[PDB]
Formats: structure tokens, C-alpha cells, sequence
């Protein structure tokens, strides 16, 4: 249509035909509410908007009109204020009070308006943040003056206060600069006597409820920075424990004060002090016991029906409880007459950890941790909350959440699955609730173990059969695990045990039978100090999980070989050893029968088998005998290894059948699995194959460039040459895995290297990028992080074949190639860390690109590369520092000492780079520290000969941020360089003088002595 | 729910994609159970999918005798095929549909039971 | 019964991805930002009837940000966006609340945790506490993974009806029409076609 005549300003601009633009907006839809968006945003960016501001404020039928307007007037406040004349700025600040003394005096509008005039009150707020007191210091007076004449106008000063606090005291750290931020705190602070005059009159008279509510939300914010003696020296905590709690239309906002009041550290010396703590407790427990629910009411059910604001109530009274308790609960311990309002108020703790609210429960269960805690050290205190803990364990037992071994999970359609995510937030949860029943069952064993034991009874006689009820139960029982001591436990796990070897086997059914399975999986995986002492034990235990990795269902057969791995990471001794009343080592009884056992596996559970006899393995400290181990476990992938390499040497097409090629990855999986384990250890098996596996990373390497050639680069989409690089993947991935661990550094540069660099790295060079494969980078950074200092000719190679041609798979957008992006500057960080030597012999067009890729890290919102990049650029600021004054490093300050100060200011400075702040700062301060502690023997010059580079520093620092920040002031820019160079030793002070300047260059007449805060 | 007068045939999990020819690339519609839906009283045999949580529909089209499936560059376990009338998202649209599943194994047993549904609707 | 939703949250979040992993099923892997704000209807069906969310995707970088707080104005209740990989997009949660509640002072609000299904997580669920205080539901949600990704609509729905024990229910399967294809365009039936066959599907390494 014809909307967009209001972006023509040479005419008058039409109020009826805004406000049609605005209710197309807000009320319309589709097209039309589209083409109503983007005219509204233009309207609202063009930079004159705001002349028109006051004619929409007068002629105009909508309210949302007037908020744009106001939106246009923020803009201006905030930014460009103080470029105004002085009568523009009176001008604004008249109607805007005029428009708000307006509103509130018609009492129809008060009511209906309360978006307009509280966006009135916050563009209010704006112009005291710019004008007030130095340019208004009346305002507070007038303000409270005002308030007598209308109570609208005393309703909305409270709003305006409210939002002025905030605005101070609450939002001012990332928004104000240090000095103007502590500046606007005096000047509250000085005015605040008269300003609690107000707030408490109207809370001792007190109207009808909205006044009082409007004076307790802005009280609400005053008790984060007022101090003390408001609250305690007068009878305001009376009023807000008693008065306020009675009526719920101000009991929400009342609950809220207290609880800001509870959480200040008050002087812990004063009698009275603390007889007014204990006091506004007390009435406020009374309140709600009788105006809102008696402690044994069910809260459970009273926050599940969810009538009115009960789950808000609720909330708000977990959170008034256990922050007051937390900190003041010792008042009532000692005092006889105080200990019935200390149970009282426990007890609603308890009832408020019986509801059905994951984050609700996080809260009361984080106070819970608090005090169990307390009772573990602190004497004479357990015996008070004996009833409270007991009732605590029964509620946590009844409410443990999964852990993370347990890999059976009940379908949205109520059948048994495996879990296929993991939740992050239930594994947290679970580690929360048993650190707290670990405390509980130190507080009160016995306690603890029959409250187990007499659940697990009834689990066993199907009087309270359920899966909920077997799986929580199981999960308290092994979460508890060394609390007891041995005998105690000993005693306690055999009758668990038995009693889960029972139930498995009583309960047929798929879903059944793999519900106790893990349950039996897991108790027994958190008990390896019983296992240890009990070889009968620990046999059949481990016979079990070979009898659960041939069930049908894969969530048992996982959690058999993870259970297995754990297991045996703490029992890999009694493996060994030939146990009394054995024929052998029942590690050789387990590679034996080791194709029976894993018959029914999957690939990636048959290498975690594997990987879990590798730690069995590595126990054995004969070198003989272990070699001998490792050979007799590897038979099978070394008996199907040499045959894909006995008929592989000739016919060169087997490697293409996809079957082979399934064949093989597997055989290197289980390599990788077994050398995950065993680290240094696995060298005689990786010797076995080394040189055949190269081979086969050649033999697959040149299928691959071949299919890419014949089909496109489509192919490497396909599964046979997905299935290709996975061989080569997994070579890398193993050649990886045993250097990272290898302790024969000498036989890794004498035998291993030199065959790698050979195969990897031309055949990485000479592909296209496509079929590049990142893991040849994160192979390379090992081979440079534990033997790099040995091969300086093989750092040199390795930089000359990835480093131009990955560098220019990732020079044209931040997202394409993206393993490509993090594997490279983890390279390049080992390289210049362990190796700089390297880039010293790059030629200086290389050099170039080098100090090229590390400003490209910069300016990644990656924080994987942008902070490998900022420490690249740290490491070789300090490379070139230690070379002392050669020509290189002489050179490298001339050609790059300013390339690496702007392009750090330049991420520093545009907005799109926060997370990065603190590694930005640390970065430019030690740039600044070089030119002041002459550092640099060179001029950084091409300005009048014998000039210091101190002085050219801010000579040009000067020019460049005035070309990049032209609306800052000339004495702006000065005082803030001078400041940022005398704090370039101390960080904490350079930071905040850094964060003052980004405040300073988002608005126009910034303060330059602000920069003296310090 | 409109599934009372149907009988279930075949399910299996799977994930769907449609193909934005405008982008030219694929696009997810919806992963949950893919099942076959024959009438009890036409006896005519449709393709019924809702995503996991929300149960919101994602396929719902008659196996056409007319549909071929056809394999995808680079998947073993996936099929591709066009749809001239999916009433999933309202008005019968045409799409070029592609599903993919855990394994080759159920891709396979997908295409026999696809196949066996188009011998149904020829009658 | 239609209620308006608005979103925010830092750039980057995945307030797009998340939204349009609801519309059409898909995942939205390129970052294209928003300007200003893109309104959606989304409908879910319940056994309460249809509900409908006016989603009023709005802009998180500021150079985009538009109308800014002028977004808010009636909308009915909110989702807070973050990103657990940034401890950055977690430390302006309190600045997107301060600026939403101000314009609307008493609805219901869900806090959001997205990328949960990154490995490498930054913001710990140990120091996720904004909400308690703020009366916020808060759900770790992965709009890649759809982890909780159907919870945050459903508790808002919940508190927006009133009815505690309101559930998502299968929307009804109309008969699908018998239609043979076109002997007109079924030559051309393997332009269109054959390019898709040979357009690789994203993500061959899930499960699905
Ligand atoms: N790994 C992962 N990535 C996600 C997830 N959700 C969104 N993303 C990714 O995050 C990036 C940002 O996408 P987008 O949805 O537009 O975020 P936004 O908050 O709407 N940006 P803006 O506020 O500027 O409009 C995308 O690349 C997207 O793929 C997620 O759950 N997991
Ligand atoms: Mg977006």
C-alpha cells in the first residue's frame, strides 16, 4: 500500500496514518503486518524522528503510538543528549514530565495505561541518568512534594524511584562508566533519608493496596544497597512480617523484602540485632501458618492443582525459607523457646521438597546440602534436626533421579528403551541428591539402612512392586556406597545383592527383566571395595554381565560392558593373579572364551570388551608375561589382520569391498579400544602392524582420490568412500591415541615418525579440500605436543604441507570446513608453543600469512578458535620478547607490532566480540607494556627523528581511534590512553578503564576525566 | 485422532526429509514412528508419520501404486521418492520425499512392505 | 484461542532454529540473523482444544534490534533464550528479563537453556539459578537433539489455559486422497528428482 509516506519527512507528518501503520503492526498479520514492520523501524531509526515525538504524544489515538515514540526519545537520551542544545534538552525533559503529571492526575488513563506511563517513568529515568543532580537537584523534593497533591501521582513516584534504583544500584555495571556509576550511588545515598520518609509514611498510612504495592516493589530495590539501620532502627519489619503479610495482594512482594532481608551479613555481635531477626521469623511463620496453610498441609498437591498464585507463593516461600535459614538458623538453635518456630519452619521445608518441580526441588534440596552439611562438622547440632533428616531421607530416597550408568529409560508409549541422549540436567541432579543422602547416611546409619532395607522388602514380595519404586530405591542403595565401612557394608550389599540376583530371575519379561538388570548393574558397579574382598563374589558378578551381553535388548548389553569397564578400572587386580581355588588368571579364562562371550556384541560394545581386558592387562607389570597377555588378546583381530593383509598384498580391489571395508575398520577400532586403555604398554602390538597399516592408509588413500576423480566430489558423500576415510581416520585416531601416551619418546622419533609424516602429510597437501581430513591436524599437534622438540626438521615439514592449504579452506567465511578451523589453531598453538623455530624458517610471505591466520582467529565468534587465536598471539609476543634485539625481532615489531594493537582494539571495540574481553585485554596490555618498558630497541616509525616509541604510540593511537570513533572528543581519547597506559601492569584497573571506554563510545559528551577513577 | 477404522501393518522409526528444490538441499520434516494405515473398509493402505513428542502429523499420503523408491548418493539406508498428494501440513501439496532409518536392515524391510502396500491398492 | 508469544534472547542463541524446528520439523544449521522480528503461528493440539502461539521472533543483536522492547507490548508470555556454550548469552538473561517485565508485568515466562547437546558446555547447570527468584521455568533444550524442546509450549500452555493436567494430543489423520501422478510432468518427474537423489542427506552419522 501507501504506508510508507510517513518515512517522507520533507511534509507534515500524517498522526492518523502512523497510527494505522502501527495497528497494522501490532494488531494485523502477514504481509501486511510485515510491510508495517519494516516501516516502523525505519521511522524509528531516521535520526530526526524525535522532533516529531512531541506531536504523536499530543494528537495521537494509540497508545502504542506514543510508546514508539517514547522508544525514539530513549534513543536520543541515551546516545545523543549532550550534543542538544540547552533549550532542546529543558524542552524534552518539560513535556515528558508534563506528559507524566498529565496521565496520572486523569485517573481513567492511570488505569488503562500502564504501558504508556511506566515507559514514561523509564524515559524519565534516562534524563536523570543524564541530567540529575548536577543539572536538577531538586528533583527528589519536588518528586516527594508532588506526591501529597494525588495518589496516582504518589502511586507512579514510586514506580519512578523504583526504576531509578535499578537503574543505579542494580544495572549500572556494564551501562555507566566507573565514575559516573559511583556518582549517581552518592547521589541516591545523599537523598535516600528523605526519600524512606515517603516510603515508609505511605507504608504506615497507607491507602488501598496499589500504593502499597507500587511502595513495596520500589522497596523491594532499595534493600540491595541501603543500609542497615532503615530496617533495623525503625518499624519496618513489623510491618512487612505482620501488616503485609495478611493481605495477599501484598503478600507476594512483602515475601520478597523479607527475603532480601534475610540474606544481609548482620553485625554478628549485637543482641538487639539479632532479637529483630529472630523476631520478623517469627511473625512471618505465624502469618502463614494461620492465613495461608498449617504445616501439615500437602503441598505436593496444593502446587499440582495450581489455583491462582500458589505455585508463585510456593517458590517465593522455598526461597524466603532457606535463604533466612541458611543464615540465621544458629539464632534459634540454642534458645529452648525458639526451637519449635526452627522445626516449624523445617518442616515446611520438608512438605516443600515433596513437589513436583524439577527446579523447585534444585532449591530446597541446595538448602538441604547447606544444613547436612553443617550437622557433619559442626558439634552438638545433629540431635536437633534427628526428625527433620529422617523424614529427609525417606523424601530423597523416594525422589533419586537416574544416573548416568544406567542406560535403560522408560518410552514415551511406556515400553523399556535405551536412552538415547544423555540429560545433563538428571545426571547433575542425581550427583546433588546423593551428596546430600551421603551426608544423611553418615548423620544416622542405621537409620538409612533400614528405611533401604525395608523398601527392598517390599520390592521383593510385590507389596510395593514398581518400576519407579525398584529403580529409586537401587539408585539410593548405590549412591551411598562408602559411607559404611566394611563388615557394615559387607553385610549390608550381600543382602542387596541377593535379594536383585533373585527378583532377576523371578520376573520374566523383556521390559522386566531389563529393569532389574540395571538396576543389579548398577548397585553393583558403585561397590568395588566389596568386590575386591569377595573373589566368589566379584566372579559371579562378572559371569552375570556376560549373561546380560547376550540378552536381546541393547540397553542391557551396553550397560554389561560399561558396568564391566568400571568394574574393572578398581578390581583389574583380582584378574590377574591366580585366585585360590583357580586353575589360571581369570584374565586368560576371559580372552579365551572371549568370540563366545562377545558372539551377540555389537562392533563399538565388542571394543569396549576389549578396551576393558586392555586395563586388566596393564595391571600385569611383568614385561613378559604382559606382552604375552596383550598378544593372546589380540588374536583375533591379528588372525583376521593378516589375512585382509595376506590376500591384500596382491589383488588390490579387496580393500574395495564394502564388507572388507567394514572388516577392517572394525580390526582398527579394537586396536584404538585396547591402546586407549593401555597406553604406553600397546607398543608391541602397534609394532605388529605399523608398517601394514601405513600401507593400507596409502592403499585406501589413493581408492579415495581415485573415486573423487571418476564420480565428483560427490563421492566422498557415498558410504564406500565414507567408508574409506573412516579407515584413515581410524589409523589416525590410533596413531594418535598411543603417542599421546607414550613414554619410549626415543623409539617414537626413531621408528614412528618418520613413516607417519611420509604417508599423512603430502597425501593431506596434494587432496583436494573436500577429502581433507581434519584428523591429520589433530594427529599432527600430538606428534608436536610430546615429541616436537625432537624432530625440528619434522615441525618444518609438517607446517609446509597443512599450513598454506588449510589455510585457505578457512580464510573465506568463519563456517565452512569447521573441524578444519579448531584442529588447525590447536596446531599452530603447539608449534609456536613448543617449537617456534618453525616460523622462523618461514619465508616472510609465509610469515605474513602466519600472523594473517592468527588475526583471523580473532575475529571468530568460535570461541574454540578465537581462543586458541589470542593465546597464539600472546605465546609469540613472548617468542619474540625472549629472542632479546636481533633483526627478526626488530623486524617483526616494525611490520606487525601495530597490525596486532588495532586488530585487538578492533575486536575489542565492536560489540561482536564480548567473550573474549578478558584473553582481548590481557593481549593489548602486554602490547602496551613492551613500548613502556623499551622493550622494542627499534623505532615503529618510517614524525621527527629521536622520538620515543613511547610517543608515537600515542600519537598513533590518538589518530587511529579518532578516524574509528569520530564523535569522541580529542581530550576523550587523551585521558583515556593516558589512563590505559599508566594501568598497563595492572590488569583489574586496565579492564575497567577499557570497559569505561565502550560505555564512553556508544553516546556522545562522555566525561574524559572519568578515566581518572583509578 | 481419525485412526479407529485403520489396521496397523508395518512401523518402524525413521527419520523424514523433503527436498527444497528452490535451495536444493534437504530438508528434516519430522522423526517418530512411520507406519502403514490399511482401511478396514477400503481396504486402501496410507503412510501416517508424527514427530516423537508432538505427535504432529509429518506424512500422510496413500502408497500410490505410481511411487517408485529410488536410493540416495550417500545413504545405504535411506529411500527417495515424489508424492503428489501429503495432506500433512493442510492442503494436499506434491513432494519429493526422502526417509531414512537406524540400519540398512530396516531400510530394507521397509521397501519389501512398501512394496507389498502397492500390491494392495491395485485392486 | 490464540495467545502471544514473544522470544529473546542474545544473537546466536537459537531462537530462529528453535521456532522453526517447530513449524516445520527442520534444523536450521546456517546463521542468518533476525531483523527486528518475525511473527509465527504456531498451533499445538491438546485435549483442551487447538491452542495457537503468535511466536514474535525477535532480533538479538543490537544492530538488528528494532523495535526492541516495542515487541513486547500484549504479548501474553515469553520464552528467555540462552546459550549453555556462552557464558556471556547467560549473564544478559537478567538484562532481556528487566526489559520484558517492565512491559509486561505478570506473565508466565520460561527460562531456556539451549545447545545442550554440545559437549563442550560453559554454562554449568550448578549456576543456572536466574529463574528462582524471577518465579521462571527454566528447561535445558537442544533445538538440534529436541531435547525438551516441546516443554517449554507446554508449560506455557498449561499456565495459559489454567488447566494443570493439559496434554499435547495426536491431531486427527484426515483420509489421504488416491491421486495418480502426472503423465504430463512424469518425464520431468526426473529432473527434479534425480537432483535429489543425487543430493546428499545431512547428517549420515546420527542414528537417523
Ligand atoms: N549444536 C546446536 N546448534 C544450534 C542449536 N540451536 C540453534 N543452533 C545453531 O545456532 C546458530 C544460530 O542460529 P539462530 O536460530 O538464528 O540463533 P538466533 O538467536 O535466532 N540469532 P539472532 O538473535 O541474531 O536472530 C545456528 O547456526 C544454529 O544451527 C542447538 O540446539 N544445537
Ligand atoms: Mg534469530
Amino acid at each position: 500500500g501507501s504506508m510508507e509516506g510517513i518515512l517522507d519527512f520533507s511534509n507534515d507528518l500524517d498522526i492518523a496514518l502512523l497510527d494505522q501503520v502501527v495497528s497494522t503492526f501490532y494488531q494485523g498479520s502477514g504481509v501486511q503486518q510485515k510491510q508495517a514492520q519494516e516501516i516502523l523501524t525505519k521511522f524509528q531509526d531516521n535520526p530526526d524522528a524525535w522532533q516529531k515525538a512531541d506531536q504523536i504524544l499530543q494528537f495521537s489515538t494509540n497508545p502504542q503510538s506514543k510508546f514508539i515514540a517514547l522508544s525514539i526519545l530513549d534513543k536520543l537520551i541515551t546516545r545523543k543528549w549532550k550534543l542538544l542544545p540547552n533549550d532542546h534538552r529543558i524542552g524534552i525533559r518539560n513535556f515528558v514530565v508534563g506528559m507524566i503529571i498529565s496521565m496520572c492526575q486523569d485517573d481513567e488513563v492511570f488505569k488503562t495505561q500502564k504501558n504508556l506511563i511506566n515507559k514514561s517513568d523509564l524515559t524519565l529515568v534516562q534524563i536523570l541518568k543524564q541530567e540529575w543532580p548536577q543539572n536538577w537537584p531538586e528533583f527528589i523534593p519536588e518528586l516527594i512534594g508532588s506526591s501529597s497533591s494525588s495518589v496516582n501521582v504518589c502511586e507512579n513516584n514510586m514506580i519512578v524511584l523504583k526504576l531509578l534504583s535499578e537503574e543505579v544500584f542494580d544495572f549500572s555495571a556494564e551501562q555507566m562508566t566507573q565514575a559516573k556509576a559511583l556518582h549517581l550511588k552518592n547521589s541516591m545515598s545523599k537523598e535516600f533519608e528523605q526519600i524512606f520518609k515517603l516510603c515508609f509514611q505511605v507504608l504506615e498510612q497507607g491507602s488501598s493496596s496499589s500504593l502499597i504495592v507500587a511502595t513495596l516493589e520500589s522497596l523491594l530495590r532499595y534493600l540491595h544497597w541501603i543500609p542497615y539501620r532503615y530496617i533495623y532502627e525503625t518499624n519496618i519489619l513489623e510491618l512487612l512480617s505482620t501488616k503485609f503479610m495478611t493481605s495477599p495482594d501484598t503478600r507476594a512482594i512483602t515475601l520478597k523484602c523479607l527475603t532480601e532481608v534475610s540474606n544481609l551479613k548482620i553485625p554478628q555481635d549485637n543482641d538487639l540485632i539479632k532479637r529483630q531477626t529472630v523476631l520478623f521469623f517469627q511473625n512471618t511463620l505465624q502469618q502463614i501458618a494461620t492465613s495461608v496453610m498449617p504445616v501439615t498441609a500437602d503441598l505436593k498437591a496444593t502446587y499440582a492443582n495450581a489455583n491462582g498464585n500458589d505455585q508463585s507463593f510456593l517458590q517465593d516461600l522455598a526461597m524466603f525459607l532457606t535463604t533466612y535459614l541458611a543464615r540465621n538458623r544458629a539464632l534459634l538453635e540454642s534458645d529452648e523457646s525458639l526451637r519449635e518456630l526452627l522445626l516449624n519452619a523445617h518442616q515446611y521445608l520438608i512438605q516443600l521438597s515433596k513437589i513436583e518441580e524439577r527446579e523447585l526441588f534444585k532449591t530446597t534440596l541446595d538448602y538441604w546440602h547447606n544444613l547436612v552439611a553443617d550437622l557433619f562438622y559442626e558439634p552438638l547440632k545433629k540431635h536437633i534436626y534427628e526428625e527433620i533428616c529422617s523424614q529427609l531421607r525417606l523424601v530423597i530416597i523416594e525422589n533419586m533421579v537416574r544416573p548416568e550408568e544406567v542406560l535403560v529409560v522408560e518410552n514415551d508409549e511406556g515400553e523399556i528403551v535405551r536412552e538415547f541422549v544423555k540429560e545433563s540436567d538428571t545426571i547433575q541432579l542425581y550427583k546433588s541428591e546423593r551428596e546430600v543422602l551421603v551426608y544423611l547416611t553418615h548423620l544416622n546409619v542405621i537409620d538409612t539402612e533400614e528405611i533401604m532395607i525395608s523398601k527392598l522388602a517390599r520390592q521383593i514380595d510385590g507389596s510395593e512392586w514398581s518400576w519407579h519404586n525398584i529403580n529409586t530405591l537401587s539408585w539410593a542403595i548405590g549412591s551411598i556406597s562408602g559411607t559404611m565401612s566394611e563388615d557394615t557394608e559387607k553385610r549390608f550389599v550381600v543382602t542387596v545383592i541377593k535379594d536383585l540376583l533373585g527378583l532377576c530371575e523371578q520376573k520374566r519379561g523383556k521390559d522386566n527383566k531389563a529393569v532389574v538388570a540395571s538396576d543389579i548393574m548398577y548397585v553393583v558397579g558403585q561397590y568395588p571395595r566389596f568386590l575386591k574382598a569377595h573373589w566368589n563374589f566379584l566372579r559371579t558378578v562378572i559371569l552375570k554381565l556376560f549373561k546380560f551381553m547376550h540378552e536381546t535388548h541393547e540397553g542391557v548389553q551396553d550397560m554389561a560392558c560399561d558396568t564391566f569397564i568400571k568394574i574393572v578400572q578398581k578390581c583389574k587386580y583380582h584378574f590377574v593373579i591366580q585366585q585360590p581355588r583357580e586353575s589360571e588368571p581369570f584374565i586368560q579364562t576371559i580372552i579365551r572364551d572371549i568370540q563366545k562371550t562377545t558372539a551377540d556384541l555389537q562392533p563399538q560394545q565388542v571394543h569396549t570388551f576389549y578396551k576393558a581386558c586392555g586395563i586388566i592387562i596393564s595391571e600385569e607389570r611383568s614385561v613378559a608375561e604382559r606382552n604375552r597377555l596383550l598378544s593372546d588378546l589380540m588374536q583375533l583381530p591379528n588372525m583376521a589382520w593378516d589375512t585382509i593383509v595376506e590376500q591384500s598384498t596382491a589383488n588390490p580391489t579387496l580393500l574395495l569391498d564394502s564388507e572388507t571395508v567394514k572388516i577392517i575398520a572394525n580390526i582398527i577400532k579394537t586396536n584404538v579400544a585396547v591402546c586407549t586403555s593401555m597406553g604406553a604398554d600397546f607398543y608391541p602390538q602397534l609394532g605388529h602392524i605399523y608398517y601394514n597399516m601405513l600401507q593400507l592408509y596409502r592403499a585406501v588413500s589413493s581408492m579415495i582420490s581415485a573415486q573423487v576423480a571418476a564420480e565428483g566430489l560427490i563421492a566422498t558423500k557415498t558410504p564406500k568412500v565414507r567408508g574409506l576415510r573412516t579407515i584413515k581416520k581410524e589409523i589416525l585416531k590410533l596413531v594418535e591415541t598411543y603417542i599421546s601416551k607414550a613414554r619410549n619418546l626415543d623409539d617414537v622419533v626413531k621408528v614412528l615418525v618418520e613413516p607417519l609424516l611420509n604417508a599423512v602429510l603430502e597425501d593431506y597437501m596434494n587432496n583436494v579440500p573436500d577429502a581433507r581430513d581434519a584428523e591429520v591436524l589433530n594427529c599432527m599437534t600430538t606428534v608436536v605436543e610430546k615429541v616436537g622438540h625432537m624432530i625440528p626438521q619434522g615441525v618444518i615439514l609438517i607446517l609446509q604441507s597443512v599450513f598454506e592449504c588449510t589455510l585457505d579452506m578457512i580464510n573465506k567465511d568463519f563456517t565452512e570446513y569447521p573441524e578444519h578451523r579448531v584442529e588447525f589453531y590447536k596446531l599452530l598453538k603447539v608449534i609456536n608453543e613448543k617449537s617456534f623455530a618453525a616460523f622462523l624458517e618461514l619465508p616472510p610471505a609465509a610469515f605474513k600469512l602466519f600472523v594473517d591466520a592468527i588475526c583471523w582467529a580473532f575475529k571468530h565468534n568460535n570461541r574454540d578458535v578465537e581462543v586458541n587465536g589470542l593465546q597464539i598471539a600472546l605465546d609469540l609476543v613472548k617468542n619474540i620478547e625472549r629472542m632479546g634485539n636481533v633483526p627478526f625481532a626488530n623486524e617483526f615489531h616494525k611490520n606487525y607490532f601495530f597490525i596486532f594493537v588495532s586488530e585487538t582494539f578492533f575486536v575489542l571495540t565492536d560489540s561482536d566480540h564480548k567473550s573474549g574481553f578478558s584473553k582481548q585485554a590481557l593481549l593489548l596490555m602486554k602490547l602496551i607494556s613492551l613500548v613502556y618498558d623499551n622493550k622494542i630497541s627499534v623505532p615503529l616509525y618510517q614524525v621527527p627523528q629521536g622520538t620515543s616509541n613511547q610517543v608515537y604510540l600515542s600519537q598513533y593511537l590518538a589518530n587511529m581511534l579518532s578516524n574509528a570513533f569520530p564523535h569522541l572528543t580529542s581530550e576523550q581519547i587523551a585521558s583515556f590512553l593516558s589512563a590505559l597506559t599508566k594501568q598497563c601492569k595492572d590488569l583489574v584497573v586496565f579492564k575497567g578503564t577499557l570497559r569505561d571506554f565502550l560505555v564512553q563510545i556508544k553516546e556522545v559528551g562522555g566525561d574524559p576525566t572519568d578515566y581518572l577513577f583509578a | 485422532t481419525m485412526e479407529e477404522d485403520e489396521e496397523v501393518l508395518y512401523k518402524v522409526r525413521a527419520k523424514l526429509f523433503r527436498f527444497d528444490a528452490d535451495a536444493k538441499e534437504w530438508k528434516e520434516r519430522g522423526t517418530g514412528d512411520c507406519k502403514f494405515l490399511k482401511n478396514k473398509k477400503t481396504n486402501k493402505v496410507r503412510i501416517l508419520m508424527r514427530r516423537d513428542k508432538t505427535l504432529k502429523i509429518c506424512a500422510n499420503h496413500i502408497i500410490a501404486p505410481e511411487y517408485t523408491l529410488k536410493p540416495n548418493v550417500g545413504s545405504d539406508r535411506s529411500w527417495v521418492y515424489a508424492c503428489t498428494a501429503d495432506i500433512a501440513e493442510g492442503e494436499a501439496e506434491a513432494f519429493t520425499f526422502a526417509i531414512r532409518f537406524g540400519s540398512k536392515e530396516n531400510a530394507d524391510k521397509f521397501k519389501e512392505e512398501f512394496e507389498k502396500a502397492q500390491e494392495i491398492n491395485k485392486k | 484461542v490464540q495467545f502471544k508469544l514473544v522470544l529473546v534472547g542474545d544473537g546466536g542463541t537459537g531462537k530462529t532454529t528453535f521456532v522453526k524446528r517447530h513449524l516445520t520439523g527442520e534444523f536450521e544449521k546456517k546463521y542468518v540473523a533476525t531483523l527486528g522480528v518475525e511473527v509465527h503461528p504456531l498451533v499445538f493440539h491438546t485435549n483442551r482444544g487447538p491452542i495457537k502461539f503468535n511466536v514474535w521472533d525477535t532480533a538479538g543483536q543490537e544492530k538488528f534490534g528494532g523495535l526492541r522492547d516495542g515487541y513486547y507490548i500484549q504479548a501474553q508470555c515469553a520464552i528467555i533464550m540462552f546459550d549453555v556454550t556462552s557464558r556471556v548469552t547467560y549473564k544478559n538473561v537478567p538484562n532481556w528479563h528487566r526489559d520484558l517485565v517492565r512491559v509486561c508485568e505478570n506473565i508466565p515466562i520460561v527460562l531456556c537453556g539451549n545447545k545442550v547437546d554440545i559437549k563442550d558446555r560453559k554454562v554449568k547447570a550448578k549456576s543456572i539459578v536466574f529463574h528462582r527468584k524471577k518465579n521462571l521455568q527454566y528447561y535445558d533444550i537442544s533445538a538440534k537433539s529436541n531435547y525438551n524442546f516441546e516443554k517449554p509450549f507446554l508449560w506455557l500452555a498449561r499456565k495459559l489455559i489454567g488447566d494443570p493436567n493439559l496434554e499435547f494430543v495426536a491431531m486427527p489423520a484426515l483420509a489421504p486422497p488416491e491421486v495418480v501422478m502426472d503423465p504430463a510432468l512424469a518425464a520431468q518427474y526426473e529432473h527434479d528428482l534425480e537432483v535429489a537423489q543425487t543430493t546428499a542427506l545431512p547428517d549420515e552419522d546420527d542414528d537417523l
